[PDB]
């Protein structure tokens, strides 16, 4: 539309100041950049941001604008072809360009082109494409989009490769493993790898998404949905549920089934928390119960008026009786027979979830012979959905991770990459980082993640510092620099060296990794014992000092000094833990009512890694503390750990860039990496070099 | 890009001669401290001496240059800042020629020295198949700039565009940036010649997606057609 | 294929008749698919035509 | 121791315171014693006090962790949290002829996809 | 800092403590030359420098096409003529402070609004 | 100032098909130069003309 | 006051955690014995300046009823603290012959900051009876209760051997935990021992694997 399009250029202007408006506040030294960020990063991250809010505003107002009968739109309601970025970028506005993540650079000393003046920020010249595709480029964005573009063709090129080989590794290391006839998972030594193939003894194919509903809810909700009660004249089945209702109420001996029943449904419940921590309802289970209810009801013609023919006992025992015959593993013997309990448990909880007395009668309306039926039929597919002892899950995991990695295109080091890293076992890896969970009170206490932000974030005499001068002062009790003077005055009243080594400290540095001119001094006090003394000007006291003295040839000896002084003197925080940032993540948590609540918590974010330490650090989860180096986490919280680690690792590099492995394919290549003892990597060292075959 | 060359390679001697004789001192006789902000002169790498008033040799050169004196495939560039003045002779270095824009006009602003009646005199020889692209060249109306020389130059897209100022607006064209610029050495002779031979057929490349153009000059290469006459 | 980066081998080849066809009689030499243009956004093939 | 214481213281015173111282016276014783213691111173120491309680702020600051901010559209949807809060960056995952990605983050519930 | 040489030798001077009249000297380890010290400052580190923000300002800085112009007033001539430029020293964390340079009275004045300069 | 940028243009040179040739001659001048040396030593001793 | 306090709970952490290890292991402690506050700790184990004395700490312990229906030959246990930080074959000495004269199956050496190389060539010297070093900075904080940290259990002899004869295995075949794994510490797991871990399961609710020491 010609009026849409004055509404977009009036975006895109609006947000042209609003830049500008950045960039002259950054310009007069107003601008406060964001703890852990350079003044310009903090800048460059604001700019950014207003550019991609609009380019995103302009394109928004377009594909509003375009009638149903606009054929792309079209395309893109039915799914078949294109999405809202091409809308927006063909319609409205292309867009800022970038390379290696940042706006187009100074190639060119202090400017993008030579059609630019020198120290020019702004959005035409570091990159931003103002046009659509339709309205057409002008020469600068021309270019600039080409180096933008040509950066995606560079990885598409070269991923090609390096993805190709991190293919083969996977299908190399793997190959030899497939299901047996005794359930288990196992390599060209018969060493098992899985006892039951991914945990479960279920085929991928036969899974599905499914909700455990007893998970969530309120505690009321759930009483509302599952409790029968015989002896309540109001929480009994109405006989308009079943026939035999009017003869059921007051049944003792029939509530003490009802009781087993009500018990084992808020057993699970607690359980099945347990598990999903998050309170997470849907996941991948074998046979689809929900329709196996809806056939039972087309294929039995179910009138959802007449009262049932099915006993409590029909349904209570014809439940437990089913869930015998639900078998994974076949086996005569404890071992082998609580086993098979195992893998089952899962699956009961939900089918309990499903089946249970109340659900059957007032919600799915079933008659005997549809129940029957449907536990017939349950019964059925989940013995169709066993793995086939043949199955070559190695391959079959090994591509079903290959494939994926094949699609792939605070700022950690993910996708391709990544992989590499993890499966390489990399032991000086890019990104390492500590996710330091607070203390259970003091979860929403912002003060609180202050307080450790503080306590872990290294902190050196040489961050604080501005300047550090040698002077020859030989009168310790009177100074040559007037300023120190006063400083003297104090600090004598309520033998040494004439060389002095005075480093004046920053008030602004002090204040931002919070420092008091009392506990610095004490630091070097502490360091150099009896053999330096040290005198230090109050935090009130305009200029910030600290004169030190030491117990011929000196001159070099205070040069030593200061180098251990500045780069070994360590005053805050842990080593290895630079940048701490605070972040304010959301966490789903069980409320007093039942319900699962957004009760979000105060979380750090690490730039380096010291698990052993900070661990051990007063005021965090020592139960919570993750790392996404896996190698500490095996180090310090054993092989066990170690696994769970390496799988959220390799999970997140998929789910990241969108995409959705079954667990069991990742949970085989984790569990290999790991059977060892150690972390076994996916290369000529690691695998290779185990016992297998020589050929092999 | 269609308008590139590679310099061919002359000789540095004329050059190193033409200087000494305009105010070089040779770093035989340099002190430092006595003539401390002292330019620093180089030809090909080679630190020859030093000169006080680089402002009116750098003139000077260039007028040699645009004349014909100093070969035009020879670059000069003067970092004012960093107090030098680099010289290359040399073999391999590649460039483009752009128009001149000088603030020499007694009738008014900054103006590119080609004039409309350049434009027929050519145009009188384009209908002859004497005013040949040497003819701008030798009469300093267009440059040769490498990419080192780029460096301290200051180039307008367009040139009645972008060059008087403002004393409606059609919605269709592209969105424009300006000529805020007073300071411009330079004028691009046209920004479409970025491109190679075969970017160079791509119709509207101004319309598609960067890798879509990137595309076709590589396809263009396996059309069929008449690939000579003979 | 265009000078678009729009390439593409022939599927089928159709005689005049089951051509689609302009009332003013006209003829497409060519059958291309609207899927093409939206996802590689080549504007320019559209105005080129 | 004482011485120381015583011284120381015384010383212181011385210083310066013275014035115281013175015273012482017176015174018473116581114172011382116271011174022882414591221591015383701050008481013792013053008239610090002020200063050294302001330049704890300034400190508190300091330890904040960068905070990404994204838009979100309201033609875009949640596979879980079937809420139109999500945010998304497209990047050139394939060769010059099949052309932008798209990837996909619920702002909010947490899920990430492709588009192709 | 800013250091002296030996006068005979132009060797660099070391200094040297006078024990007795407790005073530092400067000693040149190639000749018998001795003279006595004028600061008592001997090494200065500086790790927050400012020396490096307003170089290469030679004369002819308006001679750059590639330098910006502004319509700001000077501090000094009142002259609305005038080149910028940022902070020279190429360091990461360094702020987007304009430096300005008068196209007459060759004043260098910043756009600093948080602090007050002279260089 | 600034690392240097390994990758500016200016810094790069193209070696076409003048200097290649330059590269090549000077290679196989010399192979003929100290090809007629190990001649005029043979044809000095027995004054073979 | 001062970082002295600080010092104190860390050793009193560290303590918990011990108390903690030894009730796992299968020892008698009670759960208030554990338990027990930082305050109860100061008056008990604390001088005339509340300093800790860390002589006073070290406790005898022994098998649960139930330890000696599993493992019957499974002795006494014995875990000694050292108020020195470097603990040198001086007080090595003492510690390795209590446990010999006091016939005691296991012995634990809780050591602030060293343990010398000459005092450590006293630990394989008295067998049967077996000696264990430990960090007292890794027991602050103990590693079992993390979140990624599951249940291991460890097997009886006829327990492990029908392990292998229902799964029809070599001990080659079986996964291995590493003798000197976190865990594997902190059960005093020996070459040959085998645990059974029991971790939840998004697939199955609950998967029972197993890891034979290194
Ligand atoms: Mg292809
Ligand atoms: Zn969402
Ligand atoms: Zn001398
Ligand atoms: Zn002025």
């Amino acid at each position: 539309d010609g009026p849409t399009m004055r509404e977009i250029t009036e975006t895109i202007a609006e947000a042209k100041k609003k830049v500008l408006d950045v960039t002259k506040e950054a310009q007069a030294n107003l601008l406060t950049a964001k703890h852990g960020m350079t003044l310009r990063e903090s800048f460059e991250d604001n700019v950014v941001r207003f550019l991609n809010e609009a380019r995103d505003k302009a394109g928004r107002l377009a594909e509003v604008n375009l009638k149903d009968l606009n054929n792309v739109k079209q395309m893109v309601m039915a799914g078949s072809k294109g999405s809202f970025i091409n809308i927006a970028q063909m319609s409205a506005c292309v867009g800022q360009q970038s390379v290696e993540g940042k706006r187009i650079a100074f190639g060119f000393v202090d400017r993008t082109l030579p059609h630019f003046s020198k120290d020019d920020y702004s959005p035409e010249s570091k990159g931003f494409v103002e046009n659509s595709y339709l309205r057409g480029l002008t020469p600068q964005e021309f270019f600039f989009h080409a180096m933008g573009g040509r950066e995606g063709l560079i990885d598409t090129a070269v991923k090609t490769a390096e993805t190709g080989y991190i293919q083969r590794r996977l299908v190399k290391a793997l190959e030899d493993i497939m299901v047996h006839y005794d359930n288990t998972t196992r390599n060209s030594l018969g060493n098992v790898i899985q006892f039951i193939y991914g945990e479960d003894g279920m085929d991928a194919a036969h899974i599905e998404k499914q909700s455990l509903d007893t998970i969530g809810g309120s505690d009321a909700a759930f009483e509302k949905r599952y409790r029968v009660d015989l002896l309540n004249t109001d929480h009994t089945l109405d006989p308009s549920l079943l026939e035999s209702g009017s003869e059921i109420l007051g049944d003792l001996k029939l509530q003490v089934l009802l009781d087993e029943e009500y018990k084992q449904l808020v057993k699970d419940r607690k359980f099945l928390r347990e598990v999903f921590v998050d309170g997470e309802a849907n996941w991948p289970l074998p046979v689809n119960i929900r329709r196996i209810i809806q056939n039972a009801q087309q294929t039995f013609h179910i009138d959802h008026t007449k009262p049932s023919d099915l006993t409590i006992k029909d349904i209570v025992l014809g439940v437990k009786d089913l869930q015998e015959n639900l078998l994974v593993l076949r086996g005569k013997n404890e071992i082998i027979q609580n086993a098979q309990r195992d893998a089952v448990t899962l699956f009961c909880c939900l089918l309990r979830s499903r089946l249970a007395t109340r659900r059957v009668l007032q919600e799915y309306r079933l008659t005997k012979q549809a129940f029957d039926w449907v536990l017939s039929n349950i019964e059925a597919q989940f013995l169709r959905s066993v793995v086939h002892p043949g199955e070559m899950v190695g391959v079959l995991a090994a591509q079903s991770i290959g494939e994926p990695a094949t699609q792939m295109t605070k700022k950690v080091t993910s996708g391709v990459p990544r992989l590499k890293e993890i499966l390489n076992v990399a032991k000086n890896m890019k990104t390492p980082s500590l996710t330091v969970y607070l203390e259970p009170g003091h979860a929403a206490d912002q003060e609180q993640a202050k307080l450790i932000r503080s306590a872990i974030e290294h902190t050196t005499l040489k961050s604080v510092t501005i300047a550090s001068e040698i002077y020859y002062d030989p009168d310790p009790r009177s100074t040559v620099i007037p300023e120190d003077e006063e400083i003297i005055q104090l600090h004598f009243s309520l033998q040494q060296s004439p060389w002095l080594l005075r480093l004046e400290l920053d008030r602004a540095a002090m204040n931002d990794k919070d420092l008091t001119m009392g506990q610095v001094g004490e630091r070097i006090k502490q360091t150099f014992k009896n053999d330096l003394f040290v005198i230090w000007s109050e935090d009130n006291d305009e200029k910030l000092i600290i004169r030190c003295r030491v117990v011929a040839e000196e001159d070099h000896m205070l040069k030593k000094i200061e180098n251990t002084m500045l780069e070994n003197i360590t005053l805050r925080g842990v080593e290895n833990i630079e940048r701490v940032v605070m972040m304010k993540y959301d966490r789903k948590v069980p409320s007093p009512t039942g319900e699962y609540v957004k009760e979000p918590e105060w979380v750090l974010e690490t730039d380096g890694v010291n698990l052993s330490e900070v661990m051990t650090v007063p005021g965090i989860d020592p139960t919570r503390i993750y790392t996404n180096s896996f190698i500490d986490i095996m180090e310090v919280l054993g092989i066990e750990a170690g696994r769970a680690a390496l799988y959220k690792e390799v999970y997140n590099v998929i789910a990241s860039d969108g995409s959705y492995v079954n667990y069991r394919h990742m949970a085989l290549l984790v569990d290999v990496m790991t059977t060892q003892g150690g972390l076994t990597s996916v290369t000529r060292h690691g695998f290779n070099r185990s016992n297998t075959g020589a050929l092999m | 890009s269609l308008m590139s060359c590679i310099s061919v390679g002359t000789d540095p001697m004329p050059i190193i001669t033409f200087l000494s004789e305009w105010g070089m001192e040779p770093l035989e006789d340099y002190v430092p401290h006595q003539s401390p902000d002292a330019t620093r002169v180089f030809v090909n790498g080679v630190w020859h001496g030093v000169h006080r008033n680089p402002a009116r040799l750098m003139e000077t050169l260039r007028t040699l240059r645009r004349k014909g004196d100093i070969n035009p495939e020879v670059s000069m560039i003067r970092d004012i800042r960093e107090k030098e003045l680099k010289i290359f002779t040399d073999a391999g270095r590649v460039y483009r020629p752009l128009f001149i824009v000088e603030d020499d006009e007694s009738l008014g602003h900054k103006e590119l020295k080609v004039r409309k009646g350049h434009i027929a005199k050519l145009m009188a020889t384009e209908y002859q198949d004497e005013y040949t692209w040497s003819s701008l060249l030798n009469e300093g109306l267009v440059e040769y700039i490498d990419a080192e020389e780029e460096e301290s130059i200051l180039i307008a897209m367009q040139p009645e565009d972008l060059e008087p100022a403002e004393a409606d607006v059609d919605p269709a064209k592209r969105i424009r940036v300006s000529h805020h610029a007073t300071t411009f050495t330079h004028c691009e002779i046209h920004p479409s010649m970025i491109l190679g031979v075969a970017a160079s057929i791509i119709p509207f490349p101004d319309h598609n997606q960067s890798p879509r153009n990137t595309y076709q000059s590589a396809m263009g290469k396996q059309a069929m057609g008449v690939f000579l006459t003979n | 294929a265009s000078r678009h980066g729009q390439k593409g081998t022939i599927g089928i080849t159709y005689r005049r008749e089951d051509m689609p066809f302009t009332a003013e009689g006209i003829v497409p030499d060519l059958i291309i698919n609207p899927h093409a243009i939206p996802s590689r956004m080549t504007v320019a093939h559209l105005i080129e035509c | 121791a004482y011485k120381a214481r015583y011284r120381i213281i015384y010383s212181n015173v011385i210083s310066k315171n013275n014035p115281d111282l013175k015273h012482k016276i017176a015174n018473g014783d116581i114172t011382p014693e116271f011174l022882a213691t414591c221591d015383a111173k701050d008481l013792a120491p013053a008239p610090l006090k002020q200063k050294i309680e302001e330049i704890a702020k300034q400190n508190l600051y300091n330890a904040q962790g960068a905070t990404i901010e994204r838009s979100v559209t309201d033609r875009f949807t949640c596979g879980k949290c079937k809420e139109k809060k999500v945010s998304y960056y497209q990047l050139q995952t394939r060769s010059a002829d099949e052309p932008l990605t798209t990837f996909c983050t619920c702002e909010a519930c947490g899920n990430r996809w492709k588009f192709s | 800092t800013t250091f002296r040489f030996c006068r005979d030798c132009n060797n660099m001077l070391y200094p040297r403590e006078d024990k007795e009249n407790n005073r530092l000297l400067f000693e040149c380890r190639t000749c018998s030359y001795v003279e006595e010290a004028g600061s008592p400052l001997v090494y200065r580190h500086e790790l927050i420098t400012n020396i490096g923000e307003t170089a290469g300002v030679v004369q002819d800085i308006g001679s750059d096409p590639t330098l910006p112009r502004s319509d700001r007033e000077c501090p000094k001539c009142h002259s609305r003529e005038n080149v910028f430029f940022q902070s020279q020293q190429r360091r990461k964390d360094t702020s987007m402070v304009l430096f300005f340079v008068c196209l007459s009275c060759s004043h260098i004045f910043t756009s600093d609004q948080k602090n007050k300069r002279t260089q | 100032k600034d690392q240097d940028d390994r990758d500016h243009f200016g810094k790069k040179r193209l070696d076409l098909a003048g200097p290649l040739l330059a590269q090549l001659f000077k290679t196989l001048f010399k192979k003929l130069t100290k090809d007629i040396f190990r001649y005029m030593q043979r044809t000095v001793e027995e004054a073979h003309d | 006051d001062q970082e002295n306090e600080r010092n104190i709970s860390r050793l009193w952490r560290a303590f918990r955690t011990v108390k903690e290890m030894v009730k796992d292991r299968g020892y008698f402690i009670t759960q208030e014995e554990v338990e027990l506050p930082l305050e109860d700790f100061k008056a008990k184990y604390c001088d005339s300046m509340g300093r800790p004395q860390r002589k006073m700490m070290s406790f005898q312990a022994n098998p649960t009823e139930e330890s000696i229906s599993k493992f019957p030959d499974m002795g006494s246990l014995w875990v000694e603290f050292c108020d020195e930080p470097s603990v040198g074959v001086k007080t090595m000495k003492t510690f390795v012959i209590h446990i010999q004269e006091k016939n005691f199956q296991t012995g634990i050496f809780v050591y602030q900051n060293n343990i010398t190389p000459s005092a450590m060539k006293l630990v394989p010297s008295i067998p049967p009876a077996t000696i264990e070093t430990f960090n007292e900075a890794a027991l602050v904080v103990n590693i079992t209760h993390h979140e990624l940290v599951p249940k291991h259990i460890r097997l009886s002899s006829d327990e492990k051997r029908e392990l292998l004869k229902r799964y029809r295995l070599k001990e080659s075949q079986l996964p291995r935990i590493q003798r000197a794994d976190p865990v594997a510490l902190y059960l005093g797991l020996k070459r040959g021992e085998v645990v059974k871990i029991i971790r939840k399961s998004e697939t199955s609710g609950r998967y029972a694997s197993y890891r034979i020491c290194m």
